RNA sequence: GUGAAGAGACAUAGAGGGUGUAGCAUAAGUGGGAGCUUCGGCGCCAGUGAAAUACCACUACCUUUAUAGUUUCUUUACUU
RNA sequence: UGUCAGGUGGGGAGUUUGGCUGGGGCGGCACAUCUGUUAAACGAUAACGCAGAUGUCCUAAGGGGGACUCAUGGAGAACAGAAAUCUCCAGUAGAACAAAAGGGUAAAAGUCCCCUUGAUUUUGAUUUUCAGUGUGAAUACAAACCAUGAAAGUGUGGCC
RNA sequence: GCCCGGAUAGCUCAGAAGGUAGAGCAGGGGAUUGAAAAUCCCCGUGUCCUUGGUUCGAUUCCGAGUCCGGGCACCA
C-alpha cells in the first residue's frame, strides 16, 4: 500500500488540541538494552546448571507483521501513533496516481 | 584559558593590523577569518547539513553589490552606493557565459525584491554553484541603506566534501572586543550542527588577509 | 626471578608527492585576496574552465626518517 | 599445577517424539473462519455429506458534491475486413461494482470530472457466536475537532 | 535479527581506475586451397540487477532501496 506522506489529523497537544499538519516516519523497535528487570532477571536465573530455563518460540505460522505510522507534528513536535491493517509491501511516499490512461 | 586565550586576544590583532611588513598593507579594507580543528572530523555518509546562521555583530568581505530590483528599489539604490538593474536586463548577460563568470566571482552580495524572487536561480544556478551567491529576502518597502548591514551581517556555513570551516569575524573597521566575542558566537554555531565541539575552549588564530605566522594553536 | 637485539605510532616534524581536457603552464582542496617587492618578477586586470594562480595561511592523500615514547611483540643467553 | 573463558564431545546423562479417524497406519482437514444447499415455509440442527472460498489487495477501489448512461442488436460513414473510430434508433439492466458465492443498486452504490484525510480524539452503551465470559466484526448516540456542498445533509474506512 | 561477497551482448565470461562499453561461445560473410578442414580480415548484439540520488562527466566511484546465492546469533 501506498501512503500520502504528509497529511492532516487531530493532535492531542494542549495548546493546541485541534487539527494540524503532521510529518510521516515508520516506527522500528528499540534495542534491548541490556539492564531491564526481565533481562536481569532472565540472566541470574540462567546461570549455572540446568541450560535454557524458559520456552523458545519457533512454531511461527503467519507471514507478514502490522505496519505502524509515527505522526509527529509541526508546530510543537508531539508525536502519536496510528496502525494499519497487514500489509506485506509499503511504500511511505509517494508513486502517485495515477488513472485515466 | 580566560575564555580561549584571553590574554594573547587582542595583543594578535594590535601586532597584525598595524604593521606592513609583517602585513603586507592591502588598500581595500582588511578582512579577518578564523580556523579550529575538533576531533569531529568525519566525512559522513548521511552527507553534511549546511545551515546558514546570523551573526549579530557584522561578518561582511563586501565589495560589491549587484542588485535586481524593480520599480521602488530602482529610486532607493541610484541614490546609494549600489547600482540598479532591469528584468530584462538579466537575458542579455545570460546570452553569453563570460558575463555569467563576472557576476558570480567578483559580485558577491545580492539584494531582490519580493516579485523578483520567482526568475532568479534557473540561469545562474549550473554555472554559478559551487560560489553560492544567491540573493537575499527583501521586499519593496525596505530602506536598502539599511539592508546592506543585512547581507554584510548574514554569512555561509557549508561545509560539504572538506574538513574545515572560514568563518569571518569583524575586520579593521570594527573593535577590537567585539571580534572575539564574535569569537563565542562563532565556535557556538558549529556546536549547534556537531555533538562534540573539542572542548569549549579550543584552538584558533588570526588570518587578516596577510595574517602571518603566528600560529595559533 | 635476572640479562642482551628486530618490528606496528601518537605525540611532533616540512622536504616534497600530484601531467585527462581547454588553459603561456604538472589546477589535491579550502578560504581571505588588489599589491607584496628597492628594482627584478608575478598577480589583480584580461583570459580558458566544473574549478584561478601571486602573496599569506589551514585541512587532507602519498613517500621519507633521524627521534628512544606504545607493544602485536621475536631472538637468544643466566641458575636458585 | 590452580581459577575463568571459547571450540570439540550419542563416549555418557535426562526428556519428548499432537488430535480427529466406519480398527489403526498412509492420505485428507471436516482443528480458527465465510457463501449457497442438506435443514422438514420463525429461530436452532448432524456425517471424512454436496458445489466453493480466506491468512490478502487499496491515499484511492476511503469521504463529499456535480455531470452522464451500460449489456447487446439494427441502419449508415474513405483505407476499415466478423472485430479500430464516428452518428442515430430500440434498450428494466440481459452490464459494471479489487476477489468465492448469494443479496443489493439506474438524474446510482455503475462511468467520467472538481475539492480533500471521519482510515481523527475522549470514553461508555448495544446486536451476533454466547456460560448471555473472552476474541473477532457490526450497529446507534454524547462531548470535541475537521472535510465537502448554494444548502438540507452525509462521513468514526472499503455497498452487505 | 547481525556483519560480508557477487550481478555485463541470445548464451558464457572478462572488465578497470579514473573518461571505454569488451575477448570468447557462437552467428554472418570475405581471404586461402583442385577442393574439405585449420588460420589472417570485417561486421551486427547492450536500461552494465532497480530506483531516485552522487557527478564537469560514472556501469565503475560514492550512498540509498529491492531482487538472486553463502555465515555467527536466538527468554514474548
Ligand atoms: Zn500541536
Amino acid at each position: 500500500v501506498n501512503v500520502p506522506k504528509t497529511r492532516k489529523t487531530y493532535c492531542k497537544g494542549k495548546e493546541c488540541r485541534k487539527h494540524a499538519q503532521h510529518k510521516v516516519t515508520q516506527y522500528k523497535a528499540g534495542k534491548a538494552s541490556l539492564y531491564a528487570q526481565g533481562k536481569r532477571r532472565y540472566d541470574r536465573k540462567q546461570s549455572g546448571f540446568g541450560g535454557q530455563t524458559k520456552q523458545i518460540f519457533h512454531k511461527k505460522a503467519k507471514t507478514t507483521k502490522k505496519v505502524v505510522l509515527r505522526l509527529e507534528c509541526m508546530s510543537c513536535k508531539t508525536k502519536t501513533q496510528l496502525a494499519l491493517k497487514r500489509c506485506k509491501h509499503f511504500e511511505l511516499g509517494g508513486e502517485k496516481k495515477q488513472k485515466g490512461q | 584559558m580566560s575564555k580561549i586565550t584571553s590574554s594573547h586576544v587582542r595583543d594578535n590583532v594590535k601586532e597584525l593590523l598595524k604593521y606592513s611588513n609583517e602585513t603586507k598593507k592591502r588598500n581595500f579594507l582588511e578582512t579577518v577569518e578564523l580556523q579550529v580543528g575538533l576531533k569531529n572530523y568525519d566525512p559522513q555518509r548521511d552527507k553534511r547539513f549546511s545551515g546558514t546562521l546570523k551573526l549579530p555583530v557584522c561578518p561582511r568581505p563586501n565589495l560589491s553589490i549587484c542588485i535586481f530590483g524593480d520599480a521602488f528599489d530602482v529610486d532607493r539604490a541610484k541614490s546609494c552606493g549600489v547600482d540598479a538593474m532591469s528584468v530584462e536586463d538579466l537575458k542579455k548577460l545570460n546570452k553569453n557565459k563570460k558575463l555569467i563568470k563576472k557576476l558570480a566571482k567578483k559580485y558577491s552580495a545580492f539584494v531582490a525584491s519580493e516579485v523578483l524572487i520567482k526568475q532568479v536561480p534557473r540561469l545562474l544556478g549550473p554555472q554559478l554553484s559551487k560560489a553560492g551567491k544567491f540573493p537575499t529576502p527583501v521586499s519593496h518597502n525596505d530602506d536598502l541603506y539599511q539592508k546592506v548591514n543585512d547581507v554584510k551581517s548574514t554569512i555561509k556555513f557549508q561545509l560539504k566534501k572538506v574538513l574545515c570551516l572560514a568563518v569571518a569575524v569583524g575586520n579593521v573597521e570594527m573593535d577590537e572586543d567585539t571580534l572575539v566575542n564574535q569569537i563565542l558566537m562563532s565556535v557556538n554555531f558549529l556546536v549547534s550542527l556537531l555533538k562534540k565541539n573539542w572542548q569549549n575552549v579550543g584552538s584558533l588564530v588570526i588570518k587578516s588577509t596577510m595574517g602571518p605566522a603566528y600560529r595559533l594553536y
